[PDB]
């Protein structure tokens, strides 16, 4: 049950959603960049806050935050 | 007497130094500018930013925790 | 030991011990009411701090205590 | 604040900040942050350049 | 769905979703190939996917996930869906859970943990003591 | 045996005090309410605290083990 | 049928300094300038690494090839050195002269700061530093009488040396070999089987026979070594090898005839250690290097080579097939070609348990003169070899992982060996954690419960001879048959292979050389302790191996990498998941079962095995018959081991020994400074990095190159080469010392 | 209490027992031979020594304690020392301190930080002999000290 949030620094790269392994992320349509595009965390149910997407992001300060919180089954990657 | 008192010295200052060095840079650090948001006790920030092992607070305190036992024995 | 294996190799160890216990024959009626997991990062930190500080008092407890007793009885 | 033009960071999160950098271009879409600065030095990530905002930078000389 | 569906010719392996899939989820894979390649299975192993349409299941959905990744990498091959089934039996559609890839931006996709301005502007733990709120939310 | 174990105490009782102190800062600590002052200054110039406890135990260390080293050489 | 051809590129890569002044010019990462701290340990730890640089196989054969010449040239310059030291800093002759009473030593220190305490007095004139490596008797073995040899010897491995660097500049610069060769594993195995080794301990066999056996006869009865012929002399006049040896008045003839039974004058098999200098008979060895050579040569025919004649390993391993292994060992032969990381695993390992067997039969069976004697040089060569067998096995499974994660392929791996094997790895490293488990109680266990019953003083409840008792009778009967096999399964044998086995004791200047090594209670313990280890760490590095591509907890490893930090504080922690990981615990692991084998091996030959011997027999050993009641507890081995036979050690200042006993306290130091990157992270310290480079910003004074924290995987490495480095080296100051200050 | 070594009866015990301890090694070998001559240059060694430190003070013990109170008596064990070290340090301080700042002019400082420019550095090594003049001057000029500088959150 870890919280991702996305913040307004996002260039619209992709790159989060493209290193994320659990269909967490995506992107949807925005107007605060030419790219016209912002990451969006509508999954999180399915993350387990393996960070690649932090270290996949190229704004200064990560755009992308993925906070622990809530440890399930899903979070805690147990194929048993 | 001289010599074992630099080095109780010596520990004194370095325990000191990685516990005040984790209470100043527990709200921050230019590696992680939003640890105060993370709590006091976290296991780390994944591999990015080249590793962030040991960044939280915490592990300062369990860092010094192995420089008091050094200095008290 | 626990201050220098990281959770990780455990947790694929623990992975290996749940497939055993629940494809072995006359123990698969005992499950396990929780999923063993390997202990947490921050959690392995704090019990081999608490190890090796139990480690450290004893061990001078013991050696201060026999050295002046036999040494002067 | 133009192209190339030396600029301080104020962002206290920026892991330049109080540095000066150039500015390599800025948007006209109206755009959150559109002033593009690169730094001779790289953070963390090896990364030198980020997006900023106009109230973030302050124009040197 | 289609339940039915042909399944890639693998013989066995000890890595594949255990009793525990049974009374909880369980993700299953289909897509369809030309070609009987030869893919490294997510539980370890090589297998030979059947020309035309395969399906397999898995305990997790970032093991789906990575096969589906290596099914696009090492072949050319973009159909692939995963979904979920419950013990029930209702199935889910998880991935592309649109018919579009995740990073590929489409229309009527809503923004979901958003926060406004930088991280910078995060409130002290201090400010949100005592209260179900954190410094993410504004 | 009396004087270790206070002394062990009294170190683990110090570690203690300085975790508690970061706890403070992360936790218990506003700096909108706490402008210009004088904790709010020891945040302000925490980097040139760190750098000279720094200094001190590596001056402490580098001299008292080159001493206690070339001494037994 | 393949034409195994040799294909080679003239002037294949340009000879220049050019590329010397662009460090990181081999990877194009780092050709682009460092900007970090960073890239100077990167540039140093992929350096080696020549599948990262480039992608084709034949550059990378060629890069090995050289660069095996270059490490083939150092070990020249290294022997010539010790050779070189022999002639002209060491007491060689003075040693054949007195060979039990002088010690061997070939360092003299310079007077500069007091260290010339360390020029021990060895003896024979010169005072110096005691060489333990056994320089000195393996000389002698070789015939070696006066320092002009040595010298010559010495030169003759230098120009060795500046040939393996002619060689190696010329197979990259001026002729390097296409890929199609490298690949002829055929040609290679037969060459290596006949030549390097076949045709190798033919020629040793010919140089004992003409030069070893004769120079050893003549000193051995009391000739002075300057009175002895020269070699040459005894190949020009075969009267004097007639009169040492009547065999040599047949010549070759008997050879050609089949006659070789006339040969029982060179060519014995006596099976034990010579009476006068307690090494084997250099008969039996010359006789052995000559059916060792016959033998390899025979075996070198067996592949087929640019004739019909022969087999083809591919062919062979496709046959092996059964109902249990579907595909057998198809595929296996395209991977032993295509990939150099699977040929260096199985060779490390290979190589590694072959230093290991050959530290346990060298200490058995000493095979050079007066090695047995010279207790020192006994302890440093099976420690030494012991741990370089180690260090190869670790070394391997680390390459094995490597293979397995970077040139794996499904296709080739398919319903084989290997993919079957990957297919049931759980039911592998969970029944082998099950077999860890049960050993570390009944062999660790066994110790604890001793250590409880003694501190209660219920010895009656002990594991020992006197209470209960856990006799090896396996091994001991393995013993009882080997003590009787010179009579009913060895015919012609006339004594015992080994005399630790049985039969009798061999004494050499009233010293013990080799007594029957009778096994207890306490071996039936330390041997389990042994197995328990072993299994623990082969354990570990198969874990890493299997699991290198895939797991449960990471789906896609592979693709991470081989050398990867983590996967990020999710699924609970995957720290040390990668193999990389997985190598590094099995260091520890390995060090943990390599120390306790070599404390067994010390402790048991100083208290059963090495020690002194009055006039009548009379037997008295370093530690009296301590190790049968002592080495069955803990408490034991801390004290009557650890704390008792630490007092030479300690105690060495003041003397020549007092150098061990510094570098007892300086490995110390850095075992313990290990601790310092084992139990931290690289986070606390790239904060503590920033207050320093703000400190230094001050001051105008920050460098170009942004100082950084050691990687995550970097400081795991510098912990484990600390640890190692510091445990090892404290091991071998205090072997050396105790061995050295007594027996 | 301290007294002069020269006074100090175990500092010459500790002479005789260190002459006593080579001459027992020396009478193994032979006068003119390989060796002997070895330990008779360190008897000779051992005189000098003692008669050189006979001048420093010491307890009890006989071993040489240096006074570091700063009393001008004791100004050669321990003041003398300690201000050539400083000049020592200060000088290679100084001079890396320049070489930093005259590579940072370049167009890629981190290239010459990696390759030294033989020239450049030696041309910096070699002055700074007036280092501590030099420090001044560029403390004065305000050259030495920085204004701005890399801070985190919460200064
Ligand atoms: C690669 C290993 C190696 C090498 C390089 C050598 C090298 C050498 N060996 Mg040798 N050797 C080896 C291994 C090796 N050996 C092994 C494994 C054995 C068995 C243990 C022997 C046993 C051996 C013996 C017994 C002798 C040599 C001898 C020699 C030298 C001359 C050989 C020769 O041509 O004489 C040829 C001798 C002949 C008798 C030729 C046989 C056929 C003749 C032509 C018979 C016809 C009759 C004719 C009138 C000659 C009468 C001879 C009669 C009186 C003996 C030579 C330098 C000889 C030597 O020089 O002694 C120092 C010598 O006698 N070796
Ligand atoms: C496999 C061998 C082995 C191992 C792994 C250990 C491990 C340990 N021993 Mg141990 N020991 C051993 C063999 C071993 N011992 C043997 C054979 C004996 C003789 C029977 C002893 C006798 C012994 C005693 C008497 C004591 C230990 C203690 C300890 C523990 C120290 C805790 C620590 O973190 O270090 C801390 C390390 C130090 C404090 C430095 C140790 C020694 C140096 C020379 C002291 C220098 C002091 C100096 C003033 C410091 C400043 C110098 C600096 C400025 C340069 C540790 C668990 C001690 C303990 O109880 O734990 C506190 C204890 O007092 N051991
Ligand atoms: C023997 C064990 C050991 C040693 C020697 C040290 C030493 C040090 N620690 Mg430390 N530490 C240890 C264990 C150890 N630690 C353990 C087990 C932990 C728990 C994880 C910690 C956690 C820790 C933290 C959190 C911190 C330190 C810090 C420091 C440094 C303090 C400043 C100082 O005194 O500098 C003086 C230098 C020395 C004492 C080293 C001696 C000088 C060397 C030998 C000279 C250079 C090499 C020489 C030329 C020989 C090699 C030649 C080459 C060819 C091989 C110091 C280098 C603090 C620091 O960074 O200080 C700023 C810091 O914050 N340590
Ligand atoms: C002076 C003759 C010479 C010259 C001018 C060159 C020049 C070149 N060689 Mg080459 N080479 C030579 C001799 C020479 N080589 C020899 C004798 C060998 C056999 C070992 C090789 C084998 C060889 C290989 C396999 C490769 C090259 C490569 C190269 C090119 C780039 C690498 C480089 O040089 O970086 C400089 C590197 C060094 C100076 C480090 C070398 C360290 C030496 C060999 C051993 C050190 C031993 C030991 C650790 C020393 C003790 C230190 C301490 C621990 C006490 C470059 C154009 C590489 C290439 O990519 O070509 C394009 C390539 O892969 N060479
Ligand atoms: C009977 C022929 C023969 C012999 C004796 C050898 C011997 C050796 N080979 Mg080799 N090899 C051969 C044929 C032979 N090879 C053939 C036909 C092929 C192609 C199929 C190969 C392909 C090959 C490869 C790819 C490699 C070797 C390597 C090695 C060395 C292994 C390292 C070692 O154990 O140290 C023992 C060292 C010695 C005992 C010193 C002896 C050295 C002398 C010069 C004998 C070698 C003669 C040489 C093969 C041919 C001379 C050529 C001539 C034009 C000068 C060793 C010296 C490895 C190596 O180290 O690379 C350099 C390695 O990488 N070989
Ligand atoms: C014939 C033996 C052999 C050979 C040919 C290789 C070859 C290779 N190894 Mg391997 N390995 C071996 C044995 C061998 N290894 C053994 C015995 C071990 C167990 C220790 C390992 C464990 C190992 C690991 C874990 C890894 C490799 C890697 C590699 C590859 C890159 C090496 C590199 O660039 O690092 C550069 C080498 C250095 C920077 C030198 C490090 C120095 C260490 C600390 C040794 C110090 C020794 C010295 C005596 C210390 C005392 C002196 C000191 C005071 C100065 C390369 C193909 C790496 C790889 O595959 O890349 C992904 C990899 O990660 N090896
Ligand atoms: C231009 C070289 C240079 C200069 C002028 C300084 C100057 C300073 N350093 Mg620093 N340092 C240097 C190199 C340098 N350092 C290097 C290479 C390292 C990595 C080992 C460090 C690591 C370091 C630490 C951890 C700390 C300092 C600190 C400090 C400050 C207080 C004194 C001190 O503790 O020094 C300590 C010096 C060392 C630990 C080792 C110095 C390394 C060598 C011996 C000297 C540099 C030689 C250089 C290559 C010469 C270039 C010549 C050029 C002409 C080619 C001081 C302003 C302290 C501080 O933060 O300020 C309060 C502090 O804690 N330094
Ligand atoms: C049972 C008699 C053997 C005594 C035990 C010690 C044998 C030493 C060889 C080790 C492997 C064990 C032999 C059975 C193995 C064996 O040879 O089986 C037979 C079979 C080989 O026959 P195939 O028909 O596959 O032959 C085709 C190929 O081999 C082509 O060469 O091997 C397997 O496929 C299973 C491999 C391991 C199966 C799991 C067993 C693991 C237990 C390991 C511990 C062994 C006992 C420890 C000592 C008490
Ligand atoms: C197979 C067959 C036969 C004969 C086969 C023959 C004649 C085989 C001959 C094999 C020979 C003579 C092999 C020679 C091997 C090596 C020699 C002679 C020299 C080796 C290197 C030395 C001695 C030096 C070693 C160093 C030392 C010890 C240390 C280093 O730091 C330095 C360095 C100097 C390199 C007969 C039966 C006669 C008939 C024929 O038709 C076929
Ligand atoms: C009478 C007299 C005298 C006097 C003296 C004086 C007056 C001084 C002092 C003193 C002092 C003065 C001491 C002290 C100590 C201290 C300490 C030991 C501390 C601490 C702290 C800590 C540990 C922490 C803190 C914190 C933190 C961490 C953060 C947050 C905040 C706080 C603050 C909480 C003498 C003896 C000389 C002599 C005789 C006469
Ligand atoms: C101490 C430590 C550090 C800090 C260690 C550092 C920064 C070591 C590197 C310092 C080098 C060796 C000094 C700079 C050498 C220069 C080349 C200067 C040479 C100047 C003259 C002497 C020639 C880590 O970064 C770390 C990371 C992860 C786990 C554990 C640890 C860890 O324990
Ligand atoms: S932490 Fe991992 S699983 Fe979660 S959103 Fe980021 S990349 Fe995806
Ligand atoms: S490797 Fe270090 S930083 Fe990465 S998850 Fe593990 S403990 Fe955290």
């Amino acid at each position: 049950a870890h919280t991702v949030k996305i913040y307004d620094n996002c260039i619209g790269c992709t790159q989060c959603v493209r290193a994320c392994p659990l269909d967490v992320l995506e992107m949807v349509p925005w107007d605060g960049c030419k790219a016209g595009q912002m990451a969006s965390a509508p999954r999180t149910e399915d993350c387990v806050g393996c960070k690649r997407c932090e270290t996949a992001c190229p704004t200064d300060f990560l755009s992308i935050r993925v906070y622990l919180g809530g440890e399930t089954t899903r979070s805690m990657g147990l194929a048993y | 007497d001289f010599l074992v008192h630099h080095a109780i010295a010596l520990g004194l200052h370095t325990t000191t130094l990685i516990l005040v060095k984790g209470a100043l840079d527990a709200r921050g650090s230019k590696l992680m500018p939003d640890k105060k948001d993370f709590g006091y006790s976290f296991p780390c920030d994944g591999p990015g930013r080249g590793g962030t092992c040991d960044i939280s607070a915490w592990d300062a305190f369990y860092l010094a925790m192995f420089w008091m036992l050094n200095t008290i024995g | 030991m626990f201050l220098i294996s990281w959770r990780g190799y455990w947790q694929e160890l623990i992975e290996t011990l749940a497939w055993a216990h629940e494809r072995t024959p006359l123990a698969n009626l005992i499950r396990w009411k929780d999923k063993p997991v390997a202990l947490s990062i921050v959690q392995a930190r704090l019990v081999g701090l608490v190890h090796f500080t139990v480690g450290y008092i004893l061990t001078y407890a013991a050696f201060v205590i026999a050295s002046t007793a036999g040494k002067f009885s | 604040i133009k192209k190339g033009s030396l600029v301080k960071i104020l962002r206290p999160e920026s892991f330049w900040y109080n540095e000066v950098g150039t500015v390599v271009n800025v948007e006209t879409s109206k755009v959150l942050y559109p002033v593009l600065v690169r730094f001779d030095k790289v953070n963390y990530s090896g990364l030198n350049s980020t997006n900023f905002s106009l109230d973030e930078l302050v124009e040197i000389k | 769905l289609n339940l039915k569906m042909p399944s890639p010719s693998f013989l066995g392996s000890t890595g594949g979703w255990l009793r525990c899939a049974e009374t909880e989820e369980k993700y299953a894979m289909t897509w369809s190939s030309d070609q009987q390649h030869i893919f490294e299975m997510p539980t370890g192993g090589a297998a030979v996917m059947n020309s035309g349409d395969n399906l397999l299941y898995l305990a997790r959905k970032e093991q789906a996930l990575a096969l589906a990744t290596q099914l696009r990498t090492q072949f050319k091959i973009q159909d692939y869906k995963i979904y979920r089934i419950f013990p029930s039996g209702e199935v889910q559609y998880l991935h592309p859970k649109d018919g579009v890839l995740p990073y590929q931006v489409n229309k009527g996709r809503e923004q979901v943990g958003r926060v406004k301005s930088t991280i910078g502007k995060n409130v002290n733990p201090a400010q949100v003591k005592f209260t179900s709120k954190a410094t993410y939310d504004r | 045996a009396l004087y270790t174990h206070h002394q062990y105490i009294a170190g683990l009782l110090i570690v203690g005090a300085f975790a508690h102190g970061a706890i403070f800062f992360i936790r218990d600590y506003d700096p909108e309410q706490n402008q210009d002052n004088v904790l709010a200054r020891m945040l302000a110039h925490k980097e040139a605290v760190i750098s000279h406890l720094s200094w001190v135990s590596l001056f402490l260390g580098f001299h008292t083990l080159g001493l206690y080293v070339h001494n037994d050489v | 049928e393949k034409q195994v051809k040799v294909v080679v590129d003239r002037d294949v890569v340009p000879t220049s300094f050019e590329k010397w002044a662009k460090p990181g010019h081999f990877s194009r990462s780092l050709a682009k300038g460092p900007k970090t701290t960073t890239w100077i340990w990167n540039l140093h730890a992929d350096a080696h690494d020549f599948d990262s640089h480039t992608s084709s196989l034949e550059e990378v054969s060629r890069k090995i090839f050289s660069a095996h010449f270059g490490q083939l040239a150092i070990i020249f310059i290294w022997l010539s050195g010790m050779y070189f030291h022999g002639a002209r800093f060491s007491n060689y002759v003075a040693w054949l002269s007195n060979p039990t009473g002088i010690k061997p030593s070939a360092q003299v220190v310079w007077p500069i700061v007091g260290q010339q305490i360390l020029n021990a007095d060895v003896g024979g004139g010169m005072q110096g530093i005691q060489i333990t490596s056994g320089l000195f008797q393996l000389w002698r073995a070789s015939g070696i009488v006066n320092e002009l040899q040595l010298y010559v010897t010495a030169l003759g491995g230098l120009g060795m040396a500046g040939l393996m660097i002619f060689a190696g500049w010329f197979h990259y610069h001026k002729a390097a070999p296409k890929l199609e060769w490298f690949q002829n594993v055929e040609s290679m195995l037969n060459h290596h089987l006949a030549g390097l080794l076949g045709l190798g301990s033919l020629s040793w066999a010919g140089h004992q026979i003409h030069v070893s056996l004769p120079i050893n006869k003549l000193l051995d009865a009391g000739v002075a070594p300057s009175s002895i012929p020269l070699p040459h002399e005894f190949i020009l006049n075969r009267n004097l090898m007639a009169e040492l040896y009547p065999s040599f008045q047949q010549g070759l003839v008997p050879f050609f005839t089949l006659n070789w039974k006339q040969y029982s004058d060179i060519l014995t098999f006596k099976g034990g250690l010579s009476p006068v200098t307690g090494g084997l008979w250099l008969t039996d060895v010359a006789h052995h290097h000559l059916a060792i050579a016959v033998l390899f040569l025979v075996a070198g025919h067996m592949y087929r080579t640019n004739w019909g004649i022969g087999h083809s390993i591919k062919q062979i391993l496709e046959a092996h097939k059964g109902p249990l292994t579907g595909e057998g060992h198809k595929g296996l032969y395209e991977i032993l070609t295509t990939s150099w990381h699977a040929n260096l695993a199985i060779n490390l390992a290979m190589l590694g348990s072959l230093s290991i067997i050959v530290a346990h039969h060298m200490y058995a069976m000493p095979p050079y003169p007066y090695l047995a004697t010279d207790y020192p040089t006994q302890l440093s060569l099976f420690t030494h070899h012991m741990w370089i067998g180690g260090f190869c096995i670790v070394g391997a499974g680390a390459h094995a992982a490597i293979y397995m994660v970077r040139d794996y392929s499904p296709t080739v791996n398919f319903n084989n060996v290997l993919d079957r094997m990957i297919r049931h790895r759980d039911a592998i490293i969970s029944h082998l954690n099950w077999v860890c488990i049960f050993l570390g109680m009944h062999s660790f266990g066994l110790y604890i419960h001793n250590d409880t019953m003694r501190a209660l003083g219920r010895a009656q409840d002990m594991f020992s001879d006197t209470a209960i008792q856990l006799q090896p009778v396996f091994a001991q009967w393995i013993q009882q048959i080997h003590t009787l096999a010179p009579g009913n399964t060895a015919v012609n044998a006339l004594a015992t292979a080994s005399y630790a086995f049985g039969a009798d004791t061999v004494t050499v200047g009233s010293k013990i050389a080799m007594m029957p090594i009778k096994l207890g209670t306490a071996d039936f313990m330390v041997h389990h302790i042994h197995a328990f280890t072993i299994h623990v760490t082969t354990l570990i590095l198969l874990k890493g191996v299997l699991y290198a591509r895939n797991s449960r907890l990471i789906p896609d490893k592979a693709n991470l990498g081989f050398r990867f930090p983590c996967d990020g504080p999710g699924r609970g922690g995957t720290c040390q998941v990668s193999a990389w990981d997985h190598v590094f615990l099995g260091l520890f692991w390995m060090y943990n079962a390599l120390s306790i084998v070599i404390f067994h091996f010390s402790w048991k030959m100083q208290s059963d095995v090495w020690g002194t011997v009055t006039s009548n027999g009379a037997i008295s050993h370093i530690t009296g018959g301590n190790f049968a009641q002592s080495a069955i507890t803990i408490n034991g081995w801390l004290r009557d081991f650890l704390w008792a036979q630490a007092s030479q050690v300690i105690q060495s200042y003041g003397s020549s020994l007092s150098a061990y006993g510094l570098m007892f306290l300086g490995a110390h130091f850095v075992w313990a400074f290990s601790l310092m990157f084992l139990f931290s992270g690289r986070g606390y310290w790239q904060e503590l990095i920033e207050s320093i480079v703000w400190a230094h910003n001050k001051l105008k004074v920050a460098p170009a190159i942004a100082p950084r924290a050691l990687s995550i995987t970097q400081g795991r490495a510098v912990g484990v080469a600390h640890y190692l480095l510091g445990g090892i080296a404290t091991t071998w100051a205090f072997f050396l010392a105790r061995i050295i200050a007594v027996g | 209490v301290l007294t002069p070594c020269q006074q100090s009866e175990a500092f010459h015990k500790r002479e005789i027992n260190e002459v006593r301890t080579l001459e027992n090694r020396q009478a193994n070998y032979e006068a003119n031979s390989p060796s002997y001559l070895a330990l008779q240059s360190q008897i000779d060694q051992v005189h000098k020594r003692f008669d050189k430190y006979g001048t420093l003070l010491c307890g009890q013990d006989g071993l040489p304690h240096l006074i570091t109170d700063g009393d001008w008596r004791h100004a050669r064990e321990f003041t003398i020392p300690a201000l050539l070290f400083l000049y020592i340090t200060g000088w290679i301080g100084w001079v890396g301190r320049s070489y930093l700042k005259y590579t940072k002019e370049t167009k890629n400082p981190t290239e010459q930080e990696i390759i030294l420019d033989v020239p450049m550095a030696l041309k910096y090594m070699l002055s700074g002999f007036l280092w501590p003049l030099s420090a001044w001057q560029e403390y004065r000029s305000g050259q030495l000290l920085a204004k701005e500088d890399e801070i985190t959150v919460s200064p």
